[PDB]
């Protein structure tokens, strides 16, 4: 019988600073054990300071993008080239993923930017819609990986002050872009070394209030 | 929900410094029986773009009255159908790409495996990879099948990453495209000696090559097996 | 006379009054002036309001990234149209990956226009359009008419008064055509133009509507002080 | 197109009338004139055919009185045509009303039900009103024996007596004179004939120009049996109240 | 395994007493055994007076509460006057009646205050079930937040000790069920409307109500 | 494109009449005799057969038709109106009865069926009134022997016999001095000869008279043998020469 | 499907269709709402060329909508039974979804909106019918009393008439009534409405239908007898 | 006869400039736009004064930021209402934000053209749209049944329109009060109206960023009627 979906493997990672946010996501693509591409990117600059990825089965990812993108682009048509604030790209994408619930898409969305006070955002959701902000999210193949070394590094989980025992916590405070690449980078490195699905090549999108910028990393290609 | 019927096999195809090869046997087989033998698999759209077809014949010959219908389309009302305004390897590609991903939509898929091949107008190369579910990918070597998994090693031994392509020519891409042939030949068993293959450049355009075989075969060293084990005669 | 009770009758001499009628809402309306050079086209609008305390009604309306339009007549009807085009634009840009040719454009607009002049019930549209844009064979302007004619042309205006502007073109031809890689001497050819089609009236900052597009240059609309420049 | 030769049917005048219903009850006013009266223990619907030919079949005729179910019968006034379709879903309705609430339907439900769909050709659809009045004579066991009156416009009254057709003004006259309330069905059969006599534009009424029909609990205990009646029973019931 | 694992959300509770409502619910979701987050509002708030209450799949009580909204501004707009608890819960069953047997999952708890109904809660779920109601707990640890509750539930409950009790009662769910835990979200409904009393953590929650209630005894302290 | 026309094309008019209904009875007025005569053991239907051209075979052209084995039908008026609802009436004959009850609709129910079809023809949208009237004859076990005419309006009369069309007030007149209760079928035959006579101009032979009758039933036009209780068709159309063997004696 | 736009504008921006549907309204028998202190009350004409009436059949000019919401009306009487037909649905579809009857408002805005969707569609004309809503929304003791028309307009009133002579009864209201001070009691009440129809009826024996409708869906109506007591008190009352 | 989308000899829509007509014989309505807020008044007009004019609703709420004043055939602004509030929160299910004052006039208008032979004739009937958002700020609509709208600084609709058009004219400027609007709303009503303007003949109404939309108590007009009296006495 004909199975509609795939699993195209790779993992993606969002994380917010203070002025910033970071999308990050390796550019391996795969199908059972075979490398379709070594560099095939999956996350995308949507317009209106917002990057997105949706990863998982990338047919469905790719046509989730793709709409996404249309919506930004008729948002501006149909209401006089505002600028749509993550927050109501968030709700927007809800509302495309739930669409197809009782068909859905097989992916696990992130998009990043910043909120409408300039400081930075990331938004995921599961494959029928359900969206919550937050400071840090892993998502696809290595997400239950990279996720739990997030907690512990980005919102210093399970971390107390020394000699206070273990009664006052680690104080939470913003990352500087230059300290969330290095936790970027060494996830994924990590990742590549236990995960399968995981290496090629690493692609990060950091958006500031400037606009986009991107960066790349060699990963493991074994 | 469909089961493929008369089917064809790999299809393998690389970029080098001024274009892209691509490669496709001429067999179309009907489960173990290897029926036809005269089935071409790459059907050209213009004079810079190649797309080569696996999986489900009956799919592939309405895929190709699709790509037919398409040119003429395009000619429809437009001066500059041989020129500015003629038909790209990617508008080829993203047409078949929609098509795929909406029938694979409706549960009722064409059931191939495509690598379009071609060089865009401003003289980059062109090569992308889709099949029956809408997955889409590109790489500078694509391949389907069994090309996937014994063509793709080989290809990559040349082009492993993007700086390579300018440092492979054509001679160096079609010689790594042809002894790919000849070793699925040995290893695929729904795979034919005879194929073609095609060669899109950015100087010397579009060079068709049809009613090739799979040659400087290497044999002679089975006399000298005997047995499965132990036996000596 | 007696032929004019809907679009589908023809007059004994053979013509189509009610889209001759839908032709004449286009002189009542404001005048707007499109032209082109070889590396942009720009599209040139006076704006016109209700009174002192309205505001100015919108002429131009963007289709794509390398497409637009400026309107003359009905208002509503050249949203409709302008919609199909954005749709148009559209789906050639998600199923092909492809920039819709202008020219394509205007035979779209002509196909549509038509299927309303040959069937009981329907009404032609009343706007005239100025299609500008920039595709692979370089600029590119359009003038669409509701009995379904569309002509390309280097330079044209339609609306109220539009022959004054129409005439200085066909003079400043040769001059304007030659205006490359200099968007803002091709506008004020432009401003230049549809100041022969002012009566009374003069160009002021919140009355001016400029709209471009070209090479290096998505189409975007100019108002307000952004206009001030030109006056 | 086609809007040149639509009549618009369903219309109003500048007066706030009907058009087309107007001159559906200008058509009804020629037709054969019938009558309905509901006594105490009965009803009796009185029928004049129109100016009958002897070459017709009169026994196994059916022009004016038709059955609707086992307890309503109706008396045409109108195209007899248009009345069919009406009745046809008259009795279609009835069955489903005791194919739902397994009780037979009552008289007022089957009327508005009926009134309700003449209506709707005045209000929507740009069709000819059906050129059609009815009147209904039924019996059930909420309000027992009554008479009802429809009309193309789908408005509906109830009755003790009434007319429809010709001559409905001199008939509501002589019906309103000597009709009482303790009245009989036996006396309510004299009064339908006697009235059709006087009202008639025939030289004189005969029973081969006449359609009978009695709606009486004169069954054996506690039920109503309908009785339309025959040619020789017509001549008799003639004959016996002494018009011929 | 085989199917998308989607989120699956919350242990919620609430329940009416002699000071209005009060509403509890925890914060985690999960993805089979995978804890997918901890920090997921499963309380709506729909307008001042009304509340819903999310359990079972996320996104669609997620979206169909925030529908459900939608439907009550339209109400007001529409009826000048703020919709019933009875109709805002009702609109919500009839909704997922038309979708019964296609696969929806929702426990959903529709919590309000209005003049003429007063205090009122409305259990509402996706096989169609609408009751009213004083008690109510919907999620996987249900069981867990029903012994607690139960067993200490009162009407003539204060303000202080009501907060604390469907508090702990998600804390003692929190604590047994795997599938329940992270934040507990605390809300208290009166005459004027809903009030938040805050996101409590269980990772210090559960520490200071062991040593301050002396509670807990079976885990090391 | 598409039908627009769904409104009324026959409306009342200020005096009551139905314009169309009544244009279309003026065209039956026209049309060429036609009669039907009912006998104690059967019944006779015939109308004269005006050739359009001597060329012409008037064979081929059938103004009596059979719609059931025990049903037939003539008409005066609009003879291709009468050729549809003869196609309409016996289709009709099947699905609306006897494909639901397995036996062929009684006389009475079957023109009923045709008198709702002209009916509709003279309210529903976009189309005018049938332009004839019929004259349909035929025999059911529980009524026997029947009659009945058809008019524009779907409005349907019971006869002992009748006449339509051309000169039917003057065969109407003919048959109410010729017609008892007594007359058995033979004599009915003798009689719509007589009357039709009158109303024919031209040249009164089996050629130009076409006439059937509603009368016994007929094993040897049945087709088969084997059972009993099928006895073959009531309706039959007389030969060319069966007419003439009578107007020797006439 | 017949299309034809029947409800159309003129040159001088009359929709004629609507304006001769009010005339339907005019022609038909008068009817009056007063609403007192604590009650409603719907008085009807019935015009006397018709004798030999069975008055236990034929239907009734008050129509119940629901148990606490009553309709009356003026115009063409075929027409009222499918705004009724309509009224009673949406009453009890009401009841269903929100778990509370209609308010006297919504039944009012309801009835309204069907009357104005038949001025803009295609292939239908307006309804020949004005009707007076009167009733008691759930809880409450405040009297409401709403008209609606053909084109769709409704509004509340402390007093109305419509139908023919509705002008002359109007008048009598207009000055009769107090807005500082309405009808005490329900006796007070039906006296005005019965006072004034009879400037406009003709005789006060079977001509005069009184509804009275009163909080908590306590509604009656008068009988014979009842009606023509207050009949027979004003007339002596009037020869001073 | 003739159809119902038919052109003049002029290049108009019959059946939309014979609506413009229906619009001038309704009761007059009044917007004026400031930084500090738009307001919007309308002359209630009761035919009869047994008629309860608090029940006479021609201004009505589209949503918080968005209010609406009404004039011509007001029976046929029922449905432009509710798909104005229908476009209105379902643009803030899409996106979790309020939707542009422009936008929402769009939408309106869409709805004006969608007729022929869709429903059978043009609305009687013309809005004038007020609100507020973040990008444009404080807005002033008139939405017309021949599908155009234009912006308004000040607009008057109704009978008396062309005598308020020209009196706001001379009395608007850019640097207006939310007050100084208020009193010159009534001021220019009570000017163009037949009987007297008090309370209960006349509505005023208003929408602020702070407090949303809101119309206005017949105490609180009264106050700004009396008020009004006493300032155009004091000179
Ligand atoms: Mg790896």
């Amino acid at each position: 019988q004909f199975n509609p979906y795939g699993d195209n493997g790779g993992t993606i990672l969002g994380i917010a600073g203070e002025d910033f946010a970071v999308l990050a996501g390796d550019t391996r693509n795969i199908t059972d054990y075979s490398i379709n591409s070594r560099y095939e990117p999956k996350v995308f600059d949507c317009g209106d300071n917002i990057v997105m990825s949706a990863n998982g089965f990338a047919a469905d990812g790719d046509a989730l993008v793709k709409r996404f993108k249309n919506s930004v682009k008729w948002y501006h048509f149909d209401h006089n080239d505002k600028k749509l604030s993550i927050n109501s790209a968030a709700r927007n994408i809800q509302h495309l993923l739930y669409g197809k619930r009782f068909f859905p898409y097989y992916v696990h969305t992130i998009i990043a930017g910043l909120d409408e006070d300039g400081k930075g955002a990331v938004y995921s959701f599961d494959p029928v819609g359900s969206y919550e902000r937050e400071q840090c999210r892993a998502g696809g193949a290595a997400a239950s990986l990279i996720m739990p070394f997030l907690d512990n590094q980005v919102n210093f989980k399970n971390q107390y002050e020394p000699g206070t025992n273990g009664k006052v916590k680690k104080p939470l405070k913003y990352l500087s872009v230059e300290e969330v690449i290095k936790l970027v980078r060494d996830s994924f490195t990590s990742a590549t070394e236990r995960h399968i699905q995981v290496g090629d090549g690493l692609e990060i999108l950091i958006v500031t209030k400037d606009g986009v910028r991107k960066e790349f990393y060699e990963l493991k290609r074994d | 929900t469909q089961q493929p019927i008369v089917t064809g096999t790999s299809v393998i195809s690389m970029k080098y410094d001024n274009g892209v090869i691509i490669a496709a046997d001429n067999l179309g087989s009907y489960g173990s029986l290897l029926r036809f033998n005269g089935v071409e698999r790459l059907i050209p759209v213009g004079d810079n773009t190649v797309v080569g077809i696996s999986g489900d014949i009956s799919d592939m010959q309405h895929i190709e009255r699709l790509l037919k219908d398409l040119v003429t389309e395009n000619a429809y009302d437009n001066p500059l159908a041989d020129a500015e305004e003629a038909l790209e390897p990617s508008y080829i590609f993203e047409y078949l790409a929609t098509v795929m991903y909406q029938r694979r939509s409706k549960m009722n898929p064409l059931w191939n495996a495509i690598i379009v091949a071609g060089v865009q107008s401003n003289g980059d190369q062109f090569l992308r990879y889709v099949n029956l579910l809408g997955v889409t990918y590109s790489s500078p070597t694509l391949a389907t099948g069994f090309g996937a998994h014994m063509a793709n090693p080989l290809l990559r031994k040349v082009v492993d990453r993007e700086s390579d392509i300018p440092k492979t020519t054509v001679q160096v891409a079609e010689e790594a495209i042809v002894n790919a042939m000849r070793v699925l030949y040995y290893r695929d068993a729904r795979s034919s000696r005879n194929f073609s293959l095609a060669i899109i450049d950015k100087n010397t355009g579009l060079t068709f090559k049809k009613n090739l075989q799979v040659e400087n075969m290497k044999w002679d060293f089975a006399k000298d097996i005997k047995g499965y084990g132990t036996q000596k005669i | 006379n007696n032929y004019d009770g809907d679009t589908v009758t023809f007059s004994p001499t053979g013509r189509l009054f009610q889209v001759e009628y839908a032709l004449e809402a286009i002189k009542q309306g404001s005048v707007t002036v499109g032209l082109r050079s070889n590396t942009h086209a720009v599209l040139v609008a006076l704006k016109r309001n209700a009174d002192e305390l309205s505001s100015y009604q919108k002429k131009i309306i963007k289709c794509d990234e390398h497409m637009g339009l400026s309107l003359a007549g009905l208002a509503p009807d050249a949203r409709v149209l302008s919609n199909y085009l954005r749709q148009q634009c559209n789906y050639s840009s998600l199923v092909f990956n492809r920039k819709l040719a202008v020219e394509r454009a205007g035979h779209l607009l002509c196909d549509k226009a038509q299927k309303n002049t040959q069937s009981y019930g329907g009404r032609p549209y009343g706007v005239g359009l100025l299609i500008i844009g920039y595709d692979k064979s370089g600029a590119h302007l359009l003038e669409f008419q509701p009995s379904g004619n569309v002509t390309e042309l280097y330079g044209t205006a339609i609306g109220a008064r539009s022959q004054g502007a129409k005439t200085y073109l066909e003079r400043t031809l040769d001059t304007f055509i030659k205006i490359d890689g200099n968007p803002d001497e091709l506008i004020k050819a432009g401003v230049e133009a549809i100041s022969q089609s002012l009566r009374d009236e003069s160009l002021t900052v919140d009355n001016l509507s400029i709209a471009i597009v070209g090479k290096d240059t998505p189409f975007t609309i100019y108002d307000g002080e952004a206009v001030a420049k030109y006056i | 197109g086609s809007r040149r030769y639509d009549s618009r049917t369903t219309i109003f005048s500048p007066e706030g009338r009907l058009y087309q219903v107007e001159y559906a009850l200008e058509s009804i006013s020629h037709a054969g004139t019938a009558i309905g009266i509901m006594a105490s223990d009965g009803i009796v619907l009185a029928a004049e055919r129109k100016v009958t030919s002897t070459l017709l079949e009169q026994d196994t005729s059916t022009e004016k009185l038709y059955k609707l179910n086992d307890k309503i019968a109706v008396a045409v006034a109108g195209l007899t045509a248009d009345a069919e379709i009406l009745i046809n879903t008259a009795r279609i309705h009835a069955q489903n009303y005791l194919k739902t609430y397994n009780e037979d339907i009552p008289v007022e439900i089957l009327v508005r039900r009926l009134s309700d769909i003449k209506q709707g050709y005045t209000q929507h659809g740009g069709l000819r009103p059906f050129g059609v009045s009815f009147i209904y004579a039924g019996y059930d066991d909420r309000y027992g024996y009554q008479l009802y009156t429809s009309n193309p416009s789908g408005n509906y009254t109830g009755w003790k007596a009434i007319s429809v057709g010709a001559n409905t003004s001199a008939a509501q006259t002589l019906l309103q004179m000597d009709y009482k309330d303790d009245m009989k069905v036996d006396d309510a059969i004299e009064l339908a004939l006697k009235t059709l006599s006087k009202t008639t534009d025939s030289s004189a009424l005969t029973y081969d120009r006449l359609e009978f029909a009695t709606i009486r609990k004169g069954a054996n205990d506690g039920e109503v049996y309908q009785k339309i009646f025959k040619p020789q029973e017509i001549k008799d019931i003639l004959v016996k109240t002494g018009i011929t | 395994d085989c199917k998308i694992k989607i989120a699956h959300g919350t242990t919620t509770l609430a329940f009416r007493f002699q000071g209005g409502i009060i509403v509890a619910v925890d914060s985690r979701a999960t993805a089979g055994n995978w804890v997918a987050s901890q920090t997921v509002k499963a309380v709506i708030e729909i307008n001042p007076f009304l509340l819903g209450t999310m359990a079972g799949g996320a996104a669609d009580c997620q979206f169909w509460e925030t529908w459900l909204g939608s439907q009550c501004r339209l109400h007001e707009l529409r009826e000048k006057e703020r919709i019933s608890v009875a109709a805002a819960s009702k609109i919500l069953s009839n909704l997922v009646y038309q979708y019964k047997g296609a696969g929806l999952s929702m426990g959903t708890m529709i919590c309000g205050y209005t003049r003429k109904e007063g205090p009122t809660i409305y259990y509402v779920d996706s096989d169609g079930t609408r009751l009213k109601g004083d008690i109510f707990c919907v999620g996987s640890g249900q069981t867990f937040a029903y012994g607690v509750l139960d067993s200490n539930y009162k009407w003539d409950l204060s303000v202080e000790d009501a907060l604390y009790l469907g508090k702990r009662s998600i804390l003692a769910a929190a604590h047994r069920d795997a599938y329940s835990g992270g934040s507990v979200n605390l809300y208290h409904v009166t005459e004027d409307g809903w009030i938040y009393h805050g996101n409590h953590d269980v990772g210090e929650l559960f520490w200071k109500v062991k040593e301050e209630e002396g509670s807990f005894n079976n885990v090391i302290g | 494109m598409t039908d627009r026309y769904s409104f009324s094309l026959t409306t009342f008019s200020p005096s009551g009449k139905l314009g169309q209904i009544d244009y279309a009875l003026t065209a039956v007025k026209q049309g060429v005799t036609s009669l039907g005569i009912k006998a104690t053991n059967g019944v006779v239907i015939a109308t004269e057969k005006k050739s359009s051209s001597p060329l012409a075979m008037s064979e081929t052209l059938s103004k009596v038709s059979l719609l059931t084995p025990d049903i037939g039908a003539v008409y005066s008026g609009m003879g291709p109106d009468y050729r549809v609802l003869v196609d309409k009436s016996r289709k009709v004959a099947h699905t609306s009865y006897k494909r639901i009850y397995g036996e062929y609709p009684p006389t009475k129910l079957l023109v009923s069926e045709v008198a709702k079809i002209m009916q509709e023809a003279t309210q529903s949208g976009g189309v005018r009134p049938f332009g004839v009237s019929l004259l349909i004859a035929g025999h059911d076990e529980f009524n026997g022997f029947s009659l009945y005419q058809v008019d524009p309006s779907g409005s349907y009369f019971p006869w002992k016999a009748t006449a339509i069309g051309k000169g039917s007030v003057a065969a109407k007149t003919f048959l109410e001095k010729r017609w008892n209760d007594e007359l058995e079928l033979e004599d009915a035959i003798h009689i719509a000869l007589l009357t039709l006579k009158e109303s024919v101009e031209g040249e009164f032979n089996g050629d130009t008279i076409e006439l059937a009758i509603i009368g016994d039933e007929n094993p040897d036009l049945l087709g088969y043998t084997g059972i009993p209780t099928d006895k073959g068709p009531r309706f039959r159309k007389l030969t060319s020469q069966e007419i003439n063997d009578r107007l020797e004696a006439l | 499907g017949y299309d034809r736009a029947l409800s159309i504008f003129s040159p001088d921006g009359h929709i004629f269709q609507v304006e001769y549907a009010l005339e339907a309204v005019k022609r038909g028998t008068c009817a009056v709402g007063v609403k007192g202190k604590n009650c409603v009350v719907l008085g009807c004409e019935r015009r006397s060329t018709l004798k030999l009436q069975d008055t236990r059949i034929t239907p009734s000019k008050v129509s119940k909508i629901d148990s606490h919401v009553v309709l009356s009306f003026s115009g063409l009487n075929a027409d009222s039974r499918i705004l009724i037909e309509k009224a009673r649905v949406e009453a009890q579809s009401h009841r269903l979804t929100l778990e509370d009857p209609v308010t006297v408002e919504y039944l009012t805005r309801y009835v309204a909106g069907v009357q104005q969707r038949y001025t803009q569609s295609g292939g239908v004309r307006p309804f020949g019918v004005s009707t007076l809503i009167a009733g008691f929304d759930p809880r409450d003791d405040e009297p409401k009393l709403y008209q609606t028309e053909p084109s769709g307009i409704y509004s509340s009133w402390s007093a109305q008439t419509i139908g023919r002579n509705s002008k002359t009864v109007r008048e009598f209201l207009e000055k009769n009534y107090d807005r500082k001070e309405p009808p005490a009691t329900v006796e007070e009440c039906v006296k005005l409405t019965v006072r004034s129809l009879l400037e406009v009826v003709q005789t006060g024996a079977k001509n005069i239908e009184i509804t009275v409708v009163k909080p908590d869906s306590d509604i009656v109506a008068l009988s014979s007898e009842e009606i023509n007591q207050y009949v027979t008190q004003i007339e002596q009352e009037k020869q001073e | 006869d003739r159809g119902v989308s038919t052109f003049s000899p002029e290049g108009r829509l019959f059946q939309v400039e014979y609506s413009l007509e229906a619009i001038k014989l309704g009761s007059t309505a009044i917007g004026i736009a400031t930084k500090e807020g738009v307001v919007l008044g309308v002359e209630k007009r009761a035919t009869s004064p047994l008629l309860e004019s608090d029940s006479i609703e021609k201004i009505v709420e589209i949503d918080r930021h968005i209010g609406c004043a009404m004039s011509g055939l007001t029976a046929d602004a029922r449905s432009m209402i509710e798909h104005a509030r229908t476009a209105a929160v379902t643009h803030n299910l899409y996106y979790d934000e309020d939707i542009n004052v422009e936008s929402l006039t769009q939408s309106v208008c869409d709805l004006a053209l969608r007729f022929g032979e869709l429903m059978s004739r043009p609305f009687g009937v013309a809005l004038l749209i007020a609100g507020h958002d973040a990008d444009d700020g404080y807005q002033l609509f008139h939405a017309e049944p021949s599908g155009t709208f234009y912006r308004y600084n000040a607009k008057a609709i109704g009978s008396g329109s062309e005598g308020a058009q020209a009196e706001l004219l001379n009395e608007w400027h850019s640097s207006l009060t939310l007050k100084e609007a208020e009193l010159l709303v009534l001021k220019i009503l009570k000017q163009v109206m037949e009987e007297k303007l008090d309370e209960n003949n006349a509505q005023l109404s208003c929408i602020t960023k702070q407090d949303g939309f809101k119309i206005y108590d017949n105490e609180k007009t009264a106050e700004l009627i009396k008020e009004l009296k006493e300032k155009e006495a004091a000179e």
